[PDB]
Parts: C-alpha cells; structure tokens; sequence
C-alpha cells in the first residue's frame, strides 16, 4: 500500500508527508505514478514532522499535489554481477539498450561504507596499458587512480576507449564504465565502437546523460562503483572508468543549490570534498580483490586551481596531462611528457632500468626545450656537434611517443598497435643511446614498436 | 514571522467550515499580481508545467506547487489582471503549431503569425517540452553542413547532428556567422530555423530583410521573442523552435537551428526564478540553469533510419533524420568562467571563439583557431577538405608557436622566418567578406593553392587579389572540375594533378 | 512577538462572531484558548515539531469549552499555519476590535493621590467628549507625580502633572 | 476610500475594500498636509493591500491617512499644445506660464508598435563630427547612444548633435531630462528661448533633486509625447539626457518592493524594465523617431550589467573613454569600440567603408605595440613599426575637433567638417601624403587644409 502524499513540487524538488511512524530514512527510495509512468524519488532530508524532502530521479513535470507515494524500504539498489556485462543501464539499473530485462540474480544498494584501513593491502603490480607514453612516464599500480587532465578536444575520451580495449582484449579483464553526465552522441559512439571491436561483452556501461535531472548525474557514479565492487568481491581485478569527475562535481553543486544549502568557495556546495571522498575512497585494492580506476577530469579555463580539479588531486596516484598544442601538431595521444607524473616512478618499484629510461627521456626533451630558441635566433648550423645530436635524438624521441590506436582507426584509417613495456624501454633506450642515428625522423612517427621503425625507414 | 496568504475572509471561510467541500479541484482564484507572476489559491489538481487559463485568451505556466499556493507566470501582458479573478486549469501542456507550412514565416513563441501575411498552414501541433532520442536511437554524425567560411569549414567542421557553440564578446560577428550559415543552405536540402531571444524588433526585421534579399527566407522559419515580451515568452522560445525542428528531424529530413543569444534566455529564467523566491546560486542564477540548457541542446541529434521508420509508422524508410544546433553565447570581457558560458561550453560538441582583437585587427570572420575545437573533426568533412585541412592546422600551429618573435623578426634565422611568413599568409588567406559564401570547390582550391607553397612568392599585401583572380580564372576555364568537386568532394591522384595544372597555368599566364 | 500575525485571525474571528451575534461567547472562548496555551506542559508540546493535524487534535482535546464547530475550526486553521502561540495576542486584538465596534474606551488616570469622585465625574464627562466612546476610568496612584494628574487614553496622554511642568521648565533654560 | 498602512522610504502600502482594489498602474492620491501626492500602484498584494510608489516627497505621511482611487493611469498632456513648454513627470506645467491648452491626454504606459508596423531606412544622416560619421555613421530614424564614464563629454556631444541636426531639421523635437542637473536644464531652456527655436521643442524634466518615482517615470512621460508626434505622421527627434538614471531609480526602489537582489544589487527585472521602454522608441511606417541617448557607465566599467544590457538596443554606439580625454583629445571617442549598424559597403560606399576599416586596423596595430614601447622604449621598433606608430598618433590627433558649444572652454571657434571632406583627409594621412607635418599640426582642426596650414606656424 501507499502511505505518503506529495505536498510540494518545486522544479526537481518534491516534498512528501508521511504519518510520523512511517517516515522514510535518508537515502531511501520512494515511488509514485507520474501519469502512466513510474517515477522514483530519493530522500535527501528529514525535516519537520512527517515531511521529507526528496530529489526526483526523473522528469518532474506532470506531478500533482496529493499524489499517493509508496516508500520502498531500501535505498536505490541496482542489479550486479555477471548478468550486467555488455548491457547499458541508467542510474536506477534499468536497461536502456532495448535488449530487454537484465536477468539479474542479486541487487545491491548503491550506498555503502568504504573499506577500513585494516582491510587494505598495498600492492605494486604495475598495470600494463599498451600505450608507450603512459607506460613509460606514468606507471600506476593495481588499486591506484589515474587522472587524465586537460581542456576540451585533447583526447581524454578516446584515450579511455583505448585503455578499455587493451585491458579487455590483451588481459581479458572486466571493466565498468560510468558515464557521469554523458553526451548521448559520445555514448552511442562508444557503444558502437565497443561492439565493433568485440570487447562489449566484457564491459558493463552505466549512463547518466546530460538531459537528465541532477540526481541522476550525481548517483550514476555510485551505481558504477557498486557494480565494480560486486565484481571485486568475486576476487577479480576490475577497472573502473569515470568519464568526467568535473560533471560529478557540477551535479553535486546543482543538487546542493536545489536543496537550498548555503554555497561556498566559488558557488560550490559546502560538502564538496566529502562527496569526493565518499566516491574516491571506495576505489581500493582490498585483500580479496582490486578496483583500479582511470578518470577523465576537465580543467575549466586551464587554471588547475578551481575547487573541482583542486580537490580531485588529493586522491590520484598518477596524473597524465594532455595539451591541445601537442595535439594540433598531430602527435596523438597528445600526452605531455614533462608535466605528467606518477607516485610510482621510483627505482624501488619500477626498477633502475625503467626509472633511468624515463629520466633520460625527460632530460633529453628538457634540453631540447632549451635549444629551441637558440635554433630560432641563431639558426641550427651554429649548434655544437653534440647539440645537433641532442636535437636529432630529442626530435626522434618526440616522434616515437606517438602511437596509432585501435579505436582511432575510424578517424585516420591507419591500423592500431599494442606495444609492450619491454619494447617501450628497449626502443627509447636504443634511441637515446644512438643505436638509430641512421634513420630519418619520420620513420618514428605513428610507428608502434621499434622494429616497425626500421621496417618503415626502408619504405622512405 | 510573516504571513503566507492567510487573510481575513479566507480564514473566515474556514471558520464557517474547516473541511470545505471538494467543490472543484479544477479552478482557483488569483490572490496576487506583480511583475508578471501571479499567486493562485486553489487549483488542487494543478500539475507542474500545466497551462492555466486566465480571463481573456491568455495562459500561465504553473511552476511552483506549494502548500496552499500555485506560482504561475503569465505568458503575455499581465497588468490587466486583478486579484479575485477566477481561473481554470486546462489538462494540457504548452503546444505549438508545427509543420512544413511554416517555412518562410515569422512567428512568435506561441506560433502565431506576426509578419502579417495571414494564417499558418501547419500540419498539427507538437508539444514544446519533449524528451530527446535515447542513446540507442542515434547515429554517428558523418555528413557535412557547409557554412561557406574558409575559416570554419576547413578547421572547425560542423556535421549534420552536431551542436557547435558560437561564443564571443559583443559586436564580433556572432550573428553574421550564424546567418551566413543559414543563407548557404538556400539550396542544400537543409531546412533552417532562426529563433531570436530578447532582441529588439527592428533588428529581426533587418535580418529577415537580408534573408529575403538573398534566396534564404523561403527556406527558414523565424521565431521572435522581442525584448519587450514577458520573461516566459523569452524563456520558452528556444523550446518552441526546437519543437519545430524536430518535426523535420523525426521524418527523415535535415534541419539547422540557430538560438540567438541563449545568454538572454538564461537571464529571462533568472528573472522568473528570483520572482518566485527560488534559492539563488552563483551570480544569482538559479540552481537548475544547467538543466535548462542541457535538455534543450540534447535535442539536436542525428537519428538512425529505424527510429524514423518507427516514428513515421513506415511512411519513410531508410533515411536518417538530423537537427543541428548553433547556440550563441556572449562573454563579457572574454570571461569564459562565468556561470552561463561555463555550462554551455561543457554541454556542446565544439566551440567557435570570436575575438575582438582579431576583429579589430582586420581578421574577419574573427575566428581564433588555436582555441576553437570541433570534437567531430574530420568525420564531418568531404575527403578533399579533410586531406587539405591537415596542412593548414600545422601551418597555423607552428605560427602560433613562433608568434612571439614577430616583434623581433629582424633577428630571426631564415629557416624560421619562412615558417613565420607562411603562417602570416595562411592567416591572411582565411579572411572573407560578408555574404560571400564559398562552395567546397572554391575553398578546396584556395587551400590547395596555399598548402602546396604557391603563395611562397606572393607578397602579403596581395593575397586577397590573388584569391579573387584565381577564383575568377577558374570559373571560366575549368568549370567542369569545379562542378565535379562540388558534387562529389572526391580526391584522387587525378584531382591533384588537375589542381596542380590549374595553379601552374594560372600563376604563369594570369596576373592579380 | 505576534502582533502582526495575529491581526488576520482576530479580524476573521470578530467578523464571524458579529454575523452570529455571539461576540461574548467568542471572547470567552478565545480567553480560554489563550490560557491553555500558557500551561507548562502544553507550551512544551506547542514547540516540538508535531504534524499540524495531530497538534491541533491534542489541543482540541483539552477544551470542551469551545463550540465544536467554529472555535475548533479556528484552532485547526491556526494550527495548520503553525501559529497556536499567537492566541494570547489574538485575544488582545479581538478585545480591541470589540471596543472599537461598540465605541468604548478605557482611560487611566494617574495622580499623586486619589481623587474626590466629583473630579472623576467631570473627567469622564470630558473624555466622553474628547472621544465619542463611553469611557471607563481606572484611577491609579503614584507619588512621583506630586500634583495635578496624568490622563492616558490609548497612545494619547495629557501631562497635567506638576512633575511634567517642572521637567518642561528645566529644558526651557 | 483606502487607508495607508506602511510607509517605507518611497514606497507606500494602501489598504482598500476587497471589491474596490485598484488595478496595476492606476494612480491614487493623498493629501500630504498642504499638498497633493500622487501614488502609482505597482503590485496587488493579497487581501486588498496594494503597494505603490510615491510621485513626490514621501516625508510627512502618517499611517492611516485616507487615499482616493483615481481610476485611470497617469496621463499627460500631449500634442501640438505641449510645444515649447516644460512639464513634470505628471504632465503639469513647470514653467511659470499658464495651463497647457492640450486637447487630449495619453496614458504613459503603452505597448510597443507591432513587428508588422516597423520600418527600416538606409538614409544616412550627416553630422559635423569627423569621428562620429566616419567610424559610426547613423541613419535617419535610427537609435544612437553615447556611452561614457563621469565627465568625459557625453553631454557636450549631445548638445553639438542638437546644434548640427535639430536646427537644420524641420519637424518637431522632444528633450527628456532624466535624472541630470537642473543647471543644465535651465541653460538649455534659455539657449533655446534666446535663439527662438523653443517653439519647436517640447521639454520634460525630472532632474536629480526629485524623489525616485519622478526619475522612474519621467522617461515614459517623454516617450509618450514623442509617440504622439510620430503617430501624427511627422518625423521627430528625441533626446534623452541620461537613460541610466531610469534603471538606477528602479534599483533604488526594487528592494523595497520586496524583490530579491540580482547580480550586482540590480533589480531582477533589469533587462525587462529596460526593454519595455526602448522597444517603443522606434520609427514606423507612419512616422519616424530619431533618437540620441546618453548612457552613463558606472565606475567606467563597460561590463556592468546596465551598459551591457543597453548595448543591444542601439544602432550606433559611440563609446567615450577617460584615457583619451585626459590627453586633451576631444571628443574623446574611442574608435576601437565605436561601431554602427550602418557601416557597410552597401550603405556608405566602398571608399568610406575602406577608409574606416583602415583607420581601425592602424589604431589596433598601435594598441598592440604599446606594451613593448612601454618596457623597451620606442627605439626597439622595426623601421616600419615606427611608421605605423607615427601615423597612428597623427590619426589620434586628427580625430579631435573643435565644437561650437565648447568655445566657452577653449575659446577656439567651432568647426563643421563634411563627410566628403574627412574621408579625404584620412585617406591622405594613411596613404602617407602628410608625413612631413608635425603631430601637433593635426590637433584640434577642421579639414585637412587647416592642418597643412597650421604646420606653417608649428
Ligand atoms: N566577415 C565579415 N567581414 C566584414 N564585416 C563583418 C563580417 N562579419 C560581420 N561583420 C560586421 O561586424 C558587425 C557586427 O556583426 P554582428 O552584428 O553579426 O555581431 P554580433 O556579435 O551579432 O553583435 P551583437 O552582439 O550586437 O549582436 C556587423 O556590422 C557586420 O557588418
Ligand atoms: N589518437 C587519436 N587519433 C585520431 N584522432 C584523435 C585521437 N585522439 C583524439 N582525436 C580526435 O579528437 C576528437 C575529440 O577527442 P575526445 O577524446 O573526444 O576529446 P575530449 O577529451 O575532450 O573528450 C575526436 O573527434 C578525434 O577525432
Ligand atoms: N569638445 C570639447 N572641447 C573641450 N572640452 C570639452 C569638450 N567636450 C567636453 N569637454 C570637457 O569635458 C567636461 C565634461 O563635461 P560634460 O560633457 O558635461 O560631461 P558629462 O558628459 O558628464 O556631462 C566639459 O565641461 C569640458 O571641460
Ligand atoms: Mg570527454
Ligand atoms: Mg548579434
Ligand atoms: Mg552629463
């Protein structure tokens, strides 16, 4: 039976009054028939006697005052497990791919407590991604978090598509993709790319699109986290992709403004860092399993300082910064090797070989940055006989960091490549140590592995 | 301690009988009138978004359903209203005339003809507020929509189904670019819609006169919400325009919608929110101003042929539909951080940045290529343009990297001076006069001339006369090749050889 | 303070009481309600967040002195609006509207010593001319004033005391 | 038949019987002692209360006064009888002459003319001012606006435009003084009366001494007379003394009307209050209004919400800057921000357009060099950037002009420069045919021949 009644509707915010025995608890889910169509409300606050303020998880239009409301006695809980692989779902765990009922065996509440510091295990198994620059310059372990920073159009979304494909095809690992505030065009591109590449049956997709109320865009990250945690508890090593943290923080700002809370530093909700900590602290490698994470984070207006990216940094273990200048010169992935960083790039974890190669590359490029302006003002024929060699090797290193992706084949028609870490170190060390001073620069552009550079030079 | 519409005689009614009979949940009475917002007492069965009918033939939108009050906004002149007037709740939501017969008409946000040419010939009514097609009903955008501007069509392509923001400070050509994008469709098979928010009427009359001079007006719908019209009719106008574009989208045709200054719909909605006492956010804007624009712009979609068959109940088979949006935003002092630009830059698939320094320095259209982006990219280009723009991107990128030395250029080495004075020439090449749209053949021809070094010896002052002479020369001698490129966009060794020959023979025999 | 939120309720209660010629019963009913509001336990319940239609019924239960239709309805309305604490002021403004309607006034007369009861007769006769209203008097005694009299009628006062004369002379100099 | 119940500053609350409550914008009346005070209602609050703005001094109002409901809006004399006479916001005569013999009175709240009735005109209007009708020419029947901070020239420029357009124009004219100095109103009235043009000008004055309601509604009172003259088939000039005060008076009253503040403390209805006025000051198929509006910009901030919302309502926008006036270059127009809808090759011909764009290009190129000149000095410029800079400074000088209404300041006699005579001078300066002259040869002269002639004296 239904035991509550709506008493206000103001935009997305609905007030419901219950008899003072049956007041729902916070985060409980209610249900009401908005016309011929069901609508569920998530309780945000218990205020006053009997009344409860909620955020509608759907279209608020068409609600009358006095509609009967039935309170589900559990939070929003979603299907989990193997049944969800290859499906698309909204924040409520309903299928939006038209392939019909999910076939769940179990449902979990999306609100749960983070693992205790007692239950964590530190591990240093480095993920191998298959991307030269990310493997060399920004290694990250299982259970870590990686942030892809940059403006718009630099390549965060296709870098995440490529990571998904590599992990799913080369390592057969399960993945979850939480499209917080997704653009429906990009969600359809992503779906068709994953089904074409034949990885879809190892990825479960959750979409809270932009055209939806704030609560959907806010709780989609928790739905994706809950599916990832169900896989973890099975003892697997899942990898959780969050398509934009910045839109998670904007959805939080919207929700906080609607509830009428007093705003904070730049219009951000007062609870910004606590929402971010509730999210980011469930992503960890427990003793039973692991959740790794890759997270795109838009930096608005390049400033790196407004509260959203400023508060995400406290949680990341590695950061890859993408620049549009590098992208415009055409060298995708467009990763900047001098600003990207990792907490795991030290000899005790990556070994002296990898650490030395990475610092060598950084040193060569940092010196080429010095030489660029002498080349500009005095011309190159004035450089030393050692400096001209540094210039040639820096330019070759700079070419060799680019790579053709398997998912970029739709953009350029060139076939993609997967490059192991062993070949990455071997190639960059060979370049730095003069073993390839006889090849032209363009033999390294979009090449893949180092043997393919010698195979390409013959064609030039 | 302040009252909430507890007033003497309403209280006395309850003293007489507290549990008043359920006389009519269908109707109520106005208790307040101010600034275009009325508070209604009663209407127990009002629904959010519902149209409420006032004396005369006027309506209001119920936006606040509270404990003993409905806050509704009048969609028209409100000063005639007075306390105590009776009012009824229609079961309806706002709908607008829709159909093919609107092409070439001027209508207000309610679809009433306002040009004075007589009654509309609509094909039925469509709800103003509608949900966009889901994820599974889309199709990837891979068809070009041509603006005719060398700066845009080469480096910031727009594809059928995209949403490209035009953003810049006042008086930089935001409207000129958008209306040249409409004129160019005069014979493209794309229907156009131009919705003007908060503009003064004698500007709309002027752009309609320009659309009429060129052949464009017979192909476009103009939706007008002038500065004097109430806030509700300005805030709802973009949805009225999108509902008319969806008529074509949903039936296997292509449309292009240009929302003029959505930064003036946000201000109308801010007024409506602040009058309804809703919690102010940043810059006093309401909380859900992101959700205002998001559900507007997510309607511009390309839908697959199966959705079109299901919608038209089998009447149209095998055709995709499309609706393209070009919202306009105005940024005060180049501040893209403000609450409204920082949302719409995040919703859209691209951004065209118009800068006043380029506009003053003579670069028109004043597009800034180093900061504009189109996420669809080369997929929305004919392959000839995709091939030829790759060199323009880098020609300008290296120039932006070298620009600092332009003020010390005497000191530079000749190896870089060639890059710098090539970047200056390709930057001079993208300038273009207003109302002079270029067919893809002409754009590709000029960009080929630039890329393959044929401008290496033309002095910077003459680039424009070179371009004009080249296009005139080509229009008489090689009309068949232009007629081929315009029709197919292909690019082969043959096309490249023919273009090389055109450029060689022109630069040999003609003069500029 | 509820001086402002009490005006509509007092006006409605009075306009209703007039239609039914029950002004006196309504005044006693309000006087009882404004008393039950002051009890130690009920003032506790009125502050805690109970649902209006529960608080109102628990309040109604404590009064059989209210004519079940029209007094209880007033209680239910004031409870729905969350204003039961305003009753002590609804009573004052009801008495005021009554005194206005019946053209009655109540004058305080303050003096250094009680009056001779002929002075009082002339004072009442005079004020019933200064004011249209039939005037009661409340004589009061205060030995700070030392001669003459103070007449206070509402917010008007006539400062006939010699104390006033002294303080008003001091400020001429 | 109603009672006052509150008095907060300029806004008054009145209570009426439930069946007699006035309509919005109806005018009430109160006997403020030995006075008569007119109130214009703004809101119908609930329960018979109505909230009003006082068209006069609010001081001295008691609670409980009795107000009388006039059942019509504010109504002003209008037409030919109101010509050459000074009037209140209430349409009462303020000069000491007798009553206005008006035949007809119009309510000051009106709807804008339909989109169907508008008209558009390409017919250029010529003024004696070099910079205005080079960079920002404007056309008969269109809107012009002068934007500037405090004390940069937007009143002197408007008096020069009055002199150059209004005496040489046959139709009637209307001048609305909205929240500016009464000294200037008296000066203008006596200039007109002493030159015997006063019988063609109608004056409405609601100056800065007056309380907010007068400054709030005086602009509508002036528009109503301009609209009457328009509808009679005539063509009219409408000069507004400072339109910013019309929104400032609304900001002063907004919070008292109980409305939540917006971005910089401005009323939430700023753009609507501004549009509802400026949409009815337009030309139509039956007659045309040509209007010049001075627009104060507070704290020199051109991005403040009020100038920012005003920009969109004008055809030609002339932007005056303090950093140019401090150089003594008058009129202090900023040519990299002045603009006009009329500056097209189709409207002003190719030569005018091309010269205007050349001037803009040189001056912008000069702006780009001002930082390197500031740090490293001028000797570090390339040999041709020095030429750009010298020509830019010559052009800066040459845009200066003496005005007939500024003789009181500089003594130098005014100059009237025809358009044909100025595009030639700027073509000359740009093409290089006047490099020999010193910069100061161009400062404060008329045609270019006066510059070549002034160089002879240094
Ligand atoms: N490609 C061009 N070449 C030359 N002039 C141009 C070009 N595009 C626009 N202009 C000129 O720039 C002026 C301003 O253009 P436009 O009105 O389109 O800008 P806007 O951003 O819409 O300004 P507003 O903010 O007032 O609407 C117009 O007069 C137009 O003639
Ligand atoms: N590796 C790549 N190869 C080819 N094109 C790319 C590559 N990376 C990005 N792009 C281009 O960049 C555009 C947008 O990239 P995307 O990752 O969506 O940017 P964002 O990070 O802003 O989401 C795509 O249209 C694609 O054409
Ligand atoms: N054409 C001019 N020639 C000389 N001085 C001028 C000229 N225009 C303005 N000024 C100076 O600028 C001052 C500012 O006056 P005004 O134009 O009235 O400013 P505002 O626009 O605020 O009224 C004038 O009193 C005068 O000193
Ligand atoms: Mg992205
Ligand atoms: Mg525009
Ligand atoms: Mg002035």
């Amino acid at each position: 039976m239904a035991t509550g009644k709506i008493v206000q509707v103001i935009g997305a915010v609905v007030d419901v009054e219950f008899p003072q025995d049956a007041v729902p608890r916070v985060y409980d889910a209610l249900e009401v028939q908005n016309g011929n169509e069901r609508l569920v409300l998530e309780v945000q606050q218990q205020l006053g006697g009997g009344i409860v303020r909620t955020i509608a998880m759907g279209s608020s239009d068409g609600l009358r005052r006095g509609l009967d409301v039935k309170d589900l006695e559990h939070p929003i809980e979603v299907p989990v497990g193997k049944a969800t692989l290859g499906r698309i779902m909204n924040v409520l765990g309903e299928p939006v791919d038209m392939k019909g009922e999910i076939g769940e065996e179990e449902r979990w509440a999306i609100h749960r407590a983070a693992p205790s510091y007692e239950e964590l295990s530190n591990s240093q198994e480095l993920l191998e991604t298959g991307i030269k620059v990310i493997d060399l310059m920004a290694p990250f372990a299982k259970g870590g978090k990686v942030g892809l920073f940059g403006g718009a159009g630099v390549g965060k979304t296709v870098n995440m598509m490529e990571l998904i494909r590599n992990i799913a095809i080369e390592h057969s690992g399960y993945s979850v993709f939480a499209g917080v505030g997704e653009r429906t065009r990009e969600g359809n591109d992503f779906y068709h790319e994953m089904t074409d590449s034949n990885v879809i049956d190892k990825v479960s997709l959750v979409y809270g699109q932009m055209n939806e109320p704030p609560g959907n865009r806010l709780r989609v990250a928790l739905t994706g986290l809950t599916m990832a945690e169900k896989f973890r508890d099975e003892g697997r090593d899942v990898l959780l992709f969050v398509d934009n943290i910045y839109r998670y923080t904007l959805a939080g700002t919207e929700v906080s403004a609607l509830l009428g809370r007093m705003p904070s530093a730049v219009g951000y909700q007062p609870t910004l860092a606590e929402e971010m900590g509730v999210l980011q602290e469930r992503i960890t490698s427990t003793k039973t399993g692991s959740i790794t994470s890759v997270q795109a984070v838009y930096v608005p207006a390049d400033d790196l300082t407004d509260p959203s990216p400023a508060t995400t940094f406290a949680h990341l273990d590695a950061t890859v910064v993408l620049s549009r200048q590098i992208a415009s010169l055409g060298i995708y992935p467009a990763v900047d090797p001098l600003d990207s960083t990792s907490r795991q790039l030290d000899p005790l974890v990556v070994g002296q070989e990898h650490y030395d190669t990475a610092r060598g590359v950084q040193s060569i490029l940092q010196r080429y940055q010095e030489l660029k302006d002498i080349i500009a003002i005095l011309g190159m024929d004035e450089l030393s006989e050692e400096d001209k060699l540094v210039v040639a090797r820096a330019r070759k290193i700079q070419r060799f960091l680019s790579q053709p992706f398997f998912v970029a084949e739709v953009f350029t028609g060139s076939p993609g490549k997967y490059v192991s870490l062993k070949d990455t170190i071997r190639g960059f060390k060979g370049i730095m140590e003069g073993e390839y001073d006889h090849l032209p620069e363009q033999a390294f552009y979009m090449v893949g592995s180092i043997e393919e550079a010698v195979e390409k030079a013959k064609k030039l | 301690q302040l009252n909430s519409t507890e007033i003497s005689e309403l209280i006395k009614q309850r003293i007489a009988q507290f549990n008043v009979v359920s006389e009519a949940h269908n109707e109520g009475t106005i208790v307040s009138v101010s600034d275009g917002v009325i508070r209604i007492h009663g209407l127990a069965d009002c629904m959010q978004g519902e149209m409420i009918s006032l004396p005369g033939n006027r309506y209001a939108i119920a936006l606040n359903l509270e404990r003993d009050s409905v806050g509704a906004v009048v969609m028209g002149p409100y000063a005639d209203l007075a306390e105590g007037m009776k009012v009824k709740c229609t079961g309806r939501i706002l709908e607008v005339p829709v159909g093919r017969g609107l092409l070439g008409r001027v209508v207000n946000t309610l679809g009433a003809p306002i040009d004075g040419k007589g009654p509309l010939d609509h094909d039925g009514f469509s709800a103003v507020e509608a949900i966009a097609p889901g994820v599974i009903e889309r199709q990837s955008v891979d068809q070009p929509v041509q603006t005719g501007y060398k700066a845009v069509d080469s480096m910031i392509p727009i594809g059928r189904g995209q949403r490209e923001l035009i953003i810049g400070d006042r008086q930089t050509g935001k409207t000129a670019l958008a209306i040249d994008a409409i004129i160019n469709q005069r014979d493209s098979g794309i229907k156009c819609i131009y919705v003007a928010i908060g503009q003064k009427a004698s500007t709309i009359s002027n752009v309609v006169r320009k659309l009429e001079e060129h052949g464009a007006l017979a192909n476009t719908i103009v939706v007008v919400a002038t500065a004097s019209e109430s806030a509700a009719l300005q805030y709802l106008a973009p949805y009225a325009g999108c509902a008319m574009g969806e008529y074509f989208r949903d039936r296997g045709e292509d449309a292009l919608i240009i929302y003029d200054d959505l930064s003036k719909q946000a201000v109308a909605y801010r007024q409506i929110s602040l009058l309804l006492r809703r919690p102010p956010g940043r810059e006093a804007f309401p909380g859900d101003v992101f959700y205002l624009h998001s559900r507007l712009l997510e309607r511009a979609a390309r839908v697959n042929a199966e959705y079109v068959e299901a919608f038209t109940k089998g009447e149209v088979k095998g055709k995709t539909g499309s609706l393209t949006a070009l919202p306009i935003i105005e940024t005060q002092a180049g501040d893209v951080s403000a609450f409204v630009p920082t949302n719409v830059i995040s919703i859209t698939d691209g951004q065209i940045f118009l800068e006043t320094n380029l506009f003053n320095a003579g670069i028109r259209p004043a597009v800034n290529p180093g900061i504009s982006v189109s996420r669809v990219g080369g997929a929305a280009q004919t392959k000839i343009m995709k091939k030829l723009s790759g060199g323009i991107r880098t020609a300008l990128a290296q120039y932006r990297e070298l620009a600092a030395f332009s003020q010390f250029a005497s000191d530079l080495d000749d190896a870089t001076r060639k890059q710098l004075d090539h970047g200056q020439k390709v930057t001079e090449l993208l300038k273009q006069k207003q109302y002079a749209p270029m067919s893809v053949a002409q754009q590709s021809l000029v960009l080929f001339a630039a890329e393959r070094g044929y401008l290496a010896d033309v002095e910077l002052s003459k680039i424009g006369s070179f371009e004009a002479a080249l296009l005139a020369y080509v229009d008489r001698d090689h009309a068949p090749l232009m007629q081929e490129i315009n029709q197919t966009g292909g690019y082969n060794d043959e096309i490249e050889g023919k273009l090389k020959g055109i450029l060689d023979s022109f630069k040999a025999t003609q003069s500029w | 303070e509820f001086i402002t939120v009490a005006r509509p309720y007092a006006k409605a209660a009075f306009d209703f009481a007039v239609e039914h010629q029950s002004v006196e019963r309504w005044q006693d009913m309000l006087a009882f309600a404004a008393e039950v509001t002051k009890n130690e336990q009920m003032a506790e319940l009125l502050s805690g967040a109970l649902a209006p239609e529960t608080l109102a019924e628990s309040f109604i239960a404590v009064a059989g002195e209210q004519l079940d239709e029209n007094g209880q309805n007033l209680i239910r309305v004031m409870a729905e609006n969350g204003r039961l604490n305003a009753l002590p002021d609804v009573l004052e403004q009801f008495i005021h509207l009554r005194a206005v309607s019946e053209a009655t006034a109540e004058v305080d007369v303050i003096s250094a010593a009680a009056l001779s009861e002929q002075q009082l007769a002339k004072i009442s006769a005079a004020m019933e001319k200064r004011l249209s209203r039939k005037v009661k008097l409340n004589a009061k005694i205060d030995k700070s004033v030392m001669a003459g009299v103070i007449i206070r009628a509402g917010d008007m006062v006539i400062d006939g005391s010699v104390r006033g004369r002294l303080e008003r002379l001091a400020d001429v100099l």
